[PDB]
């Protein structure tokens, strides 16, 4: 039953930030980090899989996802820095100018 | 397992099978006649009907107790 | 039961991830989750992963999230909400989602029970591939930069994005 | 193609009406959901979780009614009448809409386009 | 073999239970700065170069020299990226 | 590192060299392969020359275009070279040296 | 050795090149001898030369590109449909560069970086035409979606395009998580990551009763991520916000590129692969959404760049009914549509970065322009009429596959959709042209005329539009070739 | 008066520029310029085609397809 | 939180975790009854279309 529980531990965690965008609608920052949630999930996904098949690929992969994980945490983090430097603030209120 | 590094460094456990099913079906006008290699290839990746089978073993003993 | 107990540990952290008032606070249960996860790929074997893991998502990642969370000085009123009322669209996706995912492998990977039999005795030991065995590290450096060097350098060109990107966006000399 | 069932004219009543009442409860969340919450009520968590079951059950309300109605009519239609069509069933969509969305909506002509929308909508199936 | 990581868990309890006999015993008797964003980006970009250092450098006796042209050129691109942002400014702190 | 030059598409010219030497597709290089090569790198150069005026640095512009140029007339030149002598283009020429050599 | 590199030539040129342009540019930017020379137009058209070269060494390399397949398997697949999607890519990205100089000067948009990332993006988009495996296409995926989050947010005073540039950010780092997701499910149920061995395990099954749930999500995840690329309802809402927030000559980037690229793998991996009827239907459905949500949302908008944002997404549902039919005409109408559909984008974007320079931002601003500039409101006016599918026009012919396929695949709910939407959108574009035209308004804005880019630019695609339907034999044969190569 | 410009004006040019006037608001509405709807609008949809496309095996017991699709038009008659 | 809800809201988790390891197997144990299932469903699909194809 060893493959079912570490999935099922990744499962939780990648359920967790689906609920943490659900949950947090005023909220942006716990919002990129339930994407970082998510991201770490799947890399275990990887792992574990890696690991069951006896199969390199799945590795290989997660060392690349890493790579592109810290990028997007980089870029998405400057842009929340431009965003507060300009609004003032973080509140969603001040983020909802284009519509329609 | 198709790529064929195995995760200690040697051939990976399901490889030999993942080349079986691939060389059948590369001259083998219909999937059909691959069928067999191809569940050969998915067993060795999950184990699926060994573990039924030792379930149903599981499951006797526990009826006969 | 070790699973079990790590599962429990990252799934609090989690939900107090998602759930602090204080962002602080949720970056810190955060460094808790990749702690926890590291504690699993321990479990699994792979120990480069495991420390990379630390280097990389605490030592790094987390780090960053940290200092601009901390310098932001965000206040409670302006991201707080009462959460009772998602409660059911949070019921009903979830149950979905676990109803539908965590049981994805049952079909596919279908569990061995654990009988009142010693299966340990009919492991069988193949002693030729362990007469020079590889680590996670060199397993790993056998591919990377040899027969997949180019999503390598693909990951190459992703940083450099990174930096460029950071600098365009928030540099203002003095 | 269509050889796979068990009917029941008064089973397919109940289980349309059940239907319809699952399908209502999670359009009434989505939309509870959606909404923002009345600026009295930020800092006050349980009357939002209220507001938001009774959505929850009013929608549910509604769509078992029609869910219910239309396949009533169109049974009570097929088995008095005892010819299968797609006319047996724009009665019920008919009746269903307009019944169902005109006391909701408390208005006739809503009532005549709604019934009539539920007309097209069966005819085409 | 991972046999040898639990001491240093058994370690880090005693660790634990020693920080906390010390920490108990005497219970007995709004100005965000740019920069600071902009070394983690740093940091960051060159931990990732030292974790894919560790597989290569262990790695190097059996690569040989494609493999030592492929970190080249990734060290190469990095590079250039160190170079833009010595040139823009970001490695002072005046 | 285990190499293989076999193409999807097969040459359908006279192979006169399967997988030839840097330094012969370099020599290989035809009076076409130069004309080439010097309209990329002129170009190249004249592009960065009239770019440049407005910033005012059409020298440096200069330089930088005629970098792009050169890297980029020489890869075609290569291209071209290395083609023919593999059987991808019509290489008549290439044929005609081989057949004597 | 140096040989086997003759396939990755294009690519190598165009990074080495954007290293040269990088060095360059932050050198003479920083430089106080030359006084901080703006570099954006330098940089510009020593890109534009730069992209011309990798054109040439692409277009005139057709059979070195496949040379070494075996070794470069594992990494990548260069075929006779990716040169030619690669060669699509190359010139869109040409062409919209050339219409950015004015932008540069006029509005004073100094940052070379843009020119940068620009070509980094594009290299990423080349990487994703060949890519033939889940990794590689991940990876690709993500160096263009980077780039296109740092250009989103480039304004990074204004208000608009920094919420422009978060909402891509989050939206997109959702969407890419949810992809990976669907190819942990996949790998983990077949051991396989390359298109070929997916191919080989995949075909032959599809639902044979004892389906394999991890396979089957995995593919409804990938297509989830698929599908937000593309803006298909409902995955669409990023589009017309991030189209509007962003800077205008991004808007006209992002309205052609990403979409050749990312329906080159779309191709490649769901046509290629073997699940069957869900992924079509996946399609299907959103189609029709699309088509619908697009057609009611335009009918609704009175700012030029929404309304250009909500008729791409409706275009895209018109154009992924190509792909639910899953035949060879299927695939070559997807693929003409495309082609059409871009140059319109072409000429549209051309016109509208033309007016910015007087900023253009409300439909009503058109007002009297048929008085104070009579051609450009003709070749506006034609524009509007090649959207609206009116024929002999080029916007016809995708119009006509729509009901081609319709009536093909037998489905006349969609080719209802079709008469309906059809309908509004001809309604909504003929209103440009009443505002253009027929309108008398009390006060009226003069627009500058345009540079000399946009103007040949906007001549050719015009001319193009107009007199498409008298030749069409070359694009008809090109797309055919490229819906054969697809399987051999 | 009754048929010209009365009932063929109304079930025809008058009535369908008004109906699709109202459907065009309100599908302009459902762009509400929030980021936390548009991440819920890809969830749920997400979450439709899990359901649809993979559990629907044992719901066509309880449910019809004639039902499903009278019930999404009838929303659209809803407050 | 207290430290003391940390620790109790893991107590939980832990019990949590220990149910779904019921679960999973009690749906190992039911493999055997999908599977007869399974061949009713597929064996009645194609008596049904041979019988189809008679006519």
């Amino acid at each position: 039953m060893d493959l079912i529980k570490y999935f099922t531990f990744s499962m939780i965690i990648f359920i967790l930030g689906i609920w943490g965008i659900l949950l947090n609608r005023r909220n942006i920052l716990i919002m990129l980090m339930s994407i970082e949630l998510m991201l770490l999930a799947v890399n275990l996904n990887f792992l574990v899989f890696s690991v069951s098949l006896d199969d390199m690929m799945g590795q290989v992969f997660a060392l690349l996802v890493l790579t592109v994980a810290a990028a997007e945490s980089a870029i998405g983090l400057a842009i929340f820095v431009i965003t507060f430097r300009v609004r003032g603030t973080i509140a969603v209120e001040f983020i909802n100018s284009i519509q329609g | 397992m198709a790529s064929g590094w195995g995760i200690t460094g040697n051939k990976g456990r399901c490889y030999d099978f993942w080349m079986d099913f691939s060389e059948c079906m590369s001259h083998c006008r219909e999937p059909k006649d691959c069928t067999l290699l191809r569940e050969d290839y998915l067993e060795c990746l999950h184990h699926s009907k060994e573990f039924q089978r030792r379930n149903r073993i599981y499951k006797e003993e526990q009826r006969k107790l | 039961m070790i699973l079990s107990v790590l599962s429990s540990l990252a799934l609090v952290s989690g939900l107090m991830v998602v759930r602090a008032k204080n962002p602080v606070h949720s970056v810190l249960f955060f460094i808790l989750v990749f702690c926890d996860t590291s504690g699993l790929l321990l479990l699994l074997g792979l120990d480069f992963f495991a420390m990379i893991f630390l280097v990389v998502y605490i030592g790094a990642i987390a780090v960053l999230f940290l200092f601009v969370v901390m310098m932001f000085h965000i206040q409670i009123a302006e991201i707080h909400e009462e959460v009772l009322r998602y409660l059911p669209v949070s019921g009903i996706i979830g149950l979905i989602f676990w109803w539908e995912m965590f049981f994805i492998l049952d079909n596919e990977s279908i569990p061995l029970l654990p009988t009142q039999r010693n299966t340990t005795s009919l492991r069988y030991t193949v002693y030729a591939g362990k007469v020079r065995s590889w680590t996670n590290l060199e397993t790993l450096g056998n591919l990377l930069y040899t027969y997949y060097f180019v999503w390598f350098l693909v990951s190459s060109l992703i940083l450099l994005v990174a930096m460029i990107g950071a600098i365009v966006l928030t540099m203002h000399r003095t | 193609r269509y050889l796979e069932e068990e009917d029941g004219p008064l089973m397919k009543t109940i289980k349309g009406s059940i239907t319809g009442f699952g399908a209502g409860t999670i359009y009434g969340t989505i939309l509870a959901t959606w909404k923002d919450v009345p600026r009295v009520e930020r800092n006050v968590a349980l009357p939002g979780l209220i507001r938001t079951l009774k959505m929850m059950g009013t929608h549910g309300l509604t769509f078992a009614a029609i869910g219910g109605v239309y396949i009533g009519v169109e049974q009570l239609v097929q088995n008095f009448r005892s010819k299968r069509d797609f006319y047996n069933g724009a009665i019920g969509g008919f009746v269903a809409g307009a019944s169902v969305l005109g006391y909701r909506a408390r208005s006739i002509p809503t009532a005549i386009a709604a019934g009539a929308t539920l007309a097209v909508t069966s005819a085409l199936i | 073999m991972m046999l040898e990581f639990a001491p240093i868990f058994i370690y880090l309890v005693i660790s634990l239970l020693v920080s906390l006999i010390l920490l108990g015993v005497p219970f007995l008797f709004s100005r965000f700065d740019i920069r600071f964003y902009l070394v983690s980006i740093l940091f960051l970009i060159f931990d990732l170069e030292v974790t894919f250092f560790f597989p290569w450098a262990v790695s190097l006796n059996k690569i040989d020299l494609f493999g030592f042209w492929s970190m080249m050129a990734f060290l190469f691109i990095l590079t250039i990226g160190f170079l833009y942002e010595w040139k823009r400014g970001a490695l002072d702190w005046e | 590192m285990n190499t293989d030059i076999t193409a999807l598409e097969k040459a359908q010219y006279p192979v006169v060299d399967r997988n030839p030497a840097f330094t012969k597709v370099v020599g290989n290089f035809s009076t076409l392969d130069y004309l080439r090569f010097s309209t990329i790198t002129g170009i190249s150069v004249t592009v960065g020359y009239l770019s440049g005026i407005k910033p005012g640095i059409k020298g440096p512009s200069m330089v930088t275009g005629g970098l792009i140029g050169l890297m980029g007339g020489f890869m075609y030149a290569y291209q071209n070279s290395a083609g023919r002598l593999m059987g991808f283009f019509p290489n008549d020429g290439e044929v005609a040296s081989y057949q004597k050599r | 050795m140096f040989n086997l590199f003759l396939a990755v030539f294009p690519e190598i040129f165009i990074i080495n090149a954007t290293f040269i342009l990088l060095i360059h540019g932050v050198v003479f930017s920083t430089s106080k001898k030359y006084d901080y020379p703006p570099l954006a137009s330098n940089v510009g058209w020593l890109g534009l030369l730069s992209v011309l070269i990798t054109l040439l060494l692409l277009a005139a390399g057709a059979p070195l590109l496949t040379i070494a397949h075996l070794f470069w398997n594992n990494l990548f697949r260069r075929d006779n449909f990716t040169y030619f999607c690669q060669i699509f890519l190359l010139l869109s990205t040409a062409g919209t560069i050339s219409m950015c100089f004015d932008f540069f000067d006029q509005e004073r948009f100094d940052a070379f970086e843009f020119i940068v990332l620009i070509l980094l993006s594009t290299c990423g988009m080349l990487f994703m035409i060949s890519a033939y495996d889940l990794i590689a296409m991940y990876l690709a995926i993500e160096l263009q979606s980077l780039c296109f989050y740092v250009i989103a947010a480039s304004k990074r005073k204004s208000e608009f395009s920094t919420e422009a540039g978060l909402k891509y950010l989050i939206l997109g780092a959702f969407s890419s998580g949810i992809l990976l997701f669907g190819c942990s499910m996949i790998y983990g149920s077949t051991g396989a990551t390359h298109f070929d061995q997916l191919a080989k395990i995949l075909t032959g099954y599809e639902i044979t009763g004892a389906r394999s749930s991890g396979i089957f999500m995995g593919i409804l995840f990938i297509a989830v991520g698929f599908l937000f690329k593309i803006t298909a309802v409902p995955f669409h809402m990023w589009a017309p916000d991030i189209y509007e927030g962003s800077p205008t000559p991004v808007t006209a980037f992002l309205s052609i590129a990403p979409k050749i690229s990312i329906f080159a793998n779309i191709l490649r991996v769901f046509i290629y692969g073997s699940y069957g009827a869900t992924l079509q239907q996946i399609f299907f459905f959103c189609s029709i959404a699309s088509m619908i949500l697009g057609a009611l949302a335009a009918m609704a908008q009175t700012k030029v760049k929404r309304l250009l944002a909500y008729s791409s997404i409706g275009h895209v549902g018109y154009i992924c009914i190509g792909f639910s039919c899953g035949t060879i005409e299927g695939i070559q109408s997807l693929l003409i549509g495309i082609f059409i559909y871009a140059l319109m984008t072409m000429d549209a974007f051309a016109i509208v970065l033309a007016l910015r320079q007087t900023r253009v931002k409300y439909i009503a601003d058109l007002g009297a322009l048929a008085k104070t500039n009579p051609i450009l409101a003709i070749t506006f006016s034609i524009t509007m009429f090649s959207y609206a599918g009116i024929p002999p026009l080029a916007g016809f012919c995708s119009k006509f596959y729509l009901f081609f396929a319709a009536l093909g695949c037998g489905a006349y709910f969609l080719a209802l959709v079709g008469v309906v939407t059809s309908v509004i959108g001809c309604f909504y574009y003929i209103r440009l042209v009443k505002r253009m035209f027929f309108d008398t308004p009390r006060t009226w804005i003069l627009y500058e005329p345009m540079d000399r880019n946009k103007s040949l630019l906007l001549a050719m695609t015009s001319f193009f539009i107009t007199l498409f339907l008298l030749y069409p034999s070359p694009l008809f044969s090109v797309t055919h070739q490229m819906a054969l190569s697809l399987y051999l | 008066e009754a048929l010209d410009k009365g009932a063929i004006e109304i079930l025809g040019p008058y009535g369908i520029s008004y109906t699709f006037r109202r459907l065009a608001e309100r599908i302009s509405q459902l762009q509400s310029g929030f980021v936390y709807h548009y991440a819920f609008a890809m969830l749920l949809g997400l979450t439709l085609f899990v359901t649809f496309f993979c559990m629907w095996d044992s719901l066509s017991s309880w449910v019809d397809n004639r039902l499903s699709f009278i019930l999404i038009v009838s929303s659209f008659y809803t407050k | 939180v207290k430290v003391l809800t940390y620790f109790g809201m893991t107590l939980a988790a832990f019990a949590f975790w220990q149910s779904m390891d019921k679960v999973h197997v009690w749906i190992a144990l039911h493999q055997d009854e999908k599977q007869e299932r399974m061949e009713k469903e597929a064996e009645v699909r194609r008596v049904r279309a041979e019988l189809l194809r008679k006519a």
